[PDB]
């Protein structure tokens, strides 16, 4: 639940 | 150890 | 052609199942919306007299009382979820991280009702300045010790523990539970007699009484207080807000949302005489 | 570091803790032990929880499983150790 | 501003809980309004 | 975080997430039968 | 367990309670045995030092269920021949239930040739609902 | 002190009590002892609760774990104590 | 009067009732023993219910837990009683 | 007639079936026997499951409760019987 | 091949492994041994989890079913070879 | 005070009908002159050693 940029997040 | 006849270690 | 599959996606955002054996399903919880939460036990008896015809009854002495301050402190968590993604994201971001969230308070508090001091958190029934069992006050946890310093003891081992059973009054055993981790549990279930056959034989009770399996009681240590046992619902009080207030915060980190989730939860023992401990020292 | 750690020590199992007994004659041993381990040869008392003590004319590495509740000392000649 | 709060007292006033284990669920309790009872037993039996 | 009264509550982690694909493959068997044998066995073959 | 082929010999049936111990209590809340039938017999043919045995229709084992899969590795050198969890939540398998069959009169042409095939898949979801034993070391 | 009460008393356990015996000949022993501790070497006599009774070379130290109902008088030339 | 009545009868567990043996050499024991108690020093032999049997260079009192099913007179020069 | 068939044979209980051993030195024994009975005194070298292999002074009526899995020629001059 | 695998390995039961125990005096025993099977006679000394250390006359062929913590070196003079 | 009474009283009067004697209590079942199971009367419990 982080930036949707990263993928990992 | 004690009184049985059984060829064990104890 | 490849292009033109679309993988299925879950329908909800699964997670990894940590324990939520926390102490509160056995323990009495009390709703309250205050600063502290004062329960008040009976430290002592009264006095009857078997009176006679002619007696001219006296005084009978009477329960004296006293008084456990539960300080209900709060616990919080704050995790900035972007504006971006929360729009984007078919799956339900605020509640799965409200679920979520949820589910780390269920289990950080889960901590502190057993190893937590009294700074800011619950205080866990394990730092309650334990007592030698038979020589018992009531400000103090009456515990048995095994013997042996590390394990049990080395003769009559399961002895420190069916006496531990029968060292916490009739009453308190009618319902009460043992509580350890899931390495003492093992190393219970590994005792075995003079054969091999281990000698004890979905709640995994042991001795017939229930064993809440926690995760947060010290390991079989030198002196450490593995294994405790006792009726919980009256020796241990819960003081909490029964839900979970989330703020979400669009404006602080602009493009972003910052939730702000905050649940309010305390609790110390109630009953001395509840809760029976056991020592490995000697 | 023991294997055998977990399991129940009984009365057939080997000695776990052993102690030199002294013939106290008059008070009864601080522990009963499961076996006597001889040390030195000789003529040794043992009585029972029945009172019933006789003498064993034992020899020096003999280990006799007869479990005392007390070791005179009148006609005990012969030291020996407690296993337990 | 520690002044404002006032604790909340439980509801009930609880007690250390003694064993209730009393001989009187397993015995015949009777109600007698007097100042005796006089259960009348047989000691022995009859002959066939 | 176990938040005090006075503070100023920073930031705290995320969980971070993982996707797992599923390729779903197929799996075929093809047995043959005389069409001679569906008409005179009475046993429904083409359902067994 | 220990030993390279077979349970501990100091002490076995520890390697099983330990198993079980190293998964969590809340995968552990459904968790099932997963072995092949010669692996249960030899679970069971355990018995200890006086000769009954220690273990006393699902085969439940510690009570927990037993899943007779014939197709995991038998005991041997390194094999996995036990595996223990809660595949409930470790193991996710995607399917389509329903088999298309498709009957062909015309490939070869005095017989008919059905053609049946379902599609399905599946691989773990949850690395820390399953443990396993390992009889090497 | 005992750790070792609470624990039942078996008959490969280690000897309880223990009572020197008499030869009667013509009686039973009162108790059947687990085992006899020889006291002086000899030869002596055994019975069984089935009469079979038959004569051995015990030696001095030896301790036979035999149950025997009687001991005879005829051939018994070594005393024991009996273990029980 | 036997404390250690009702008590179950192990392998383990003392001489109940003994016997002495003849090596018959061609039909096997009327009770195969626990053990044998033996009675005079030499050799003797002992069969298994496998056929396998050896000579054991038996001492006097020495009391060894084989169980037997035949005991042979070839190379037997030492007498037992049989155990059980 | 065994009054103690049905009886499940355990690691303490009497030997059931013997056999002469031979020290191989290449090739583990074709059972590992519960105890040795040693034929004739000299020392022999055994070897466990773990690689550890001693040397025993052993003696001519000897019973010794070890279990091996190989039993070498390197230093074996004493011929034992395998008990199981 | 051993039929009495899957038999649990008590205290009782006969030895599994071995090792030749080496009076270190300063640090315990890797393992603790079930019993000592001593290779040379003498006296060695014996040390409990509870540090009641005796010493004790050995013999050689003795077997000695006490179970130490550590041997140590002051007083030993016999070695023996732990059994577990 | 009468739900801590009332719990008195049941733990007192359970007191009394186990060891209590007869003056102004109830003879528990403990002092009524017991007697070798065997030699068995009518006035008295029997026991087992």
């Amino acid at each position: 639940a982080l930036n949707s940029a990263v993928a990992a997040e | 150890i004690a009184l049985g006849l059984g060829l064990g270690l104890a | 052609g490849g292009y033109l599959v679309d993988p299925q996606t879950s329908e909800t955002i699964r997670g990894v199942l940590r324990s939520t054996a926390s102490l509160r399903q056995i323990a009495s919880v009390v709703n309250v919306e205050a600063t502290s939460f004062d329960v008040l036990v009976d430290k002592t008896d009264m006095g009857s007299g078997w009176a006679s015809e002619t007696a001219a009854l006296s005084e009978t002495a009477t329960p004296q009382i006293d008084r456990i301050t539960i300080p209900l402190h709060e616990l919080a968590a704050m995790p900035k979820a972007s504006q971006r993604l929360l729009d984007d994201s078919a799956f339900d971001i605020e509640t799965w991280l409200a679920n979520r969230i949820a589910d780390k308070f269920a289990r950080a508090e889960a901590a502190a009702f057993i190893s937590g001091d009294g700074v800011d958190k619950p205080t866990g029934f394990l730092t309650k300045t334990k007592v030698a069992n038979g020589a018992w006050a009531w400000g103090s946890l009456g515990y048995v010790a095994t013997g042996a310093a590390g394990d049990f003891a080395a003769v009559n081992a399961s002895d420190a523990v069916v006496d531990l059973v029968y060292a916490l009054g009739a009453e308190y055993r009618a319902n009460a539970s043992f509580v350890m981790n899931s390495k003492t549990a093992g190393a219970v279930r590994k005792m075995k007699d003079a054969d091999g056959r281990f000698l004890w034989a979905e709640p995994a009770r042991l001795m017939g009484y229930p064993v809440l399996i926690a995760e947060d009681m010290p390991d079989i240590a030198a002196n450490a207080y593995a294994i405790a046992f006792g009726d919980f619902g009256n020796g241990y009080t819960i003081a909490e807000r029964p839900d979970l207030r989330v703020l979400r915060d669009p404006f602080s980190a602009k493009p972003h949302v910052l939730f702000y989730a905050s649940k309010r939860v305390g609790g110390d023992v109630s009953d001395f005489a509840a809760i029976k401990l056991l020592k490995f020292a000697a | 570091m023991d294997v055998f750690a977990k399991h129940a020590v009984s009365l057939e199992s080997p000695a776990v803790r052993h102690y030199e007994i002294t013939p106290s004659d008059s008070t009864d041993l601080a522990r009963r032990p499961r076996a006597l381990r001889v040390q030195t040869g000789g003529t040794l008392v043992l009585r029972d929880e029945t009172g019933i003590t006789v003498t064993y004319t034992v020899f020096a590495g003999e280990i006799l499983p007869v479990r005392p509740v007390r070791v005179l000392a009148t006609g005990t000649t012969a030291t020996a150790v407690g296993w337990e």
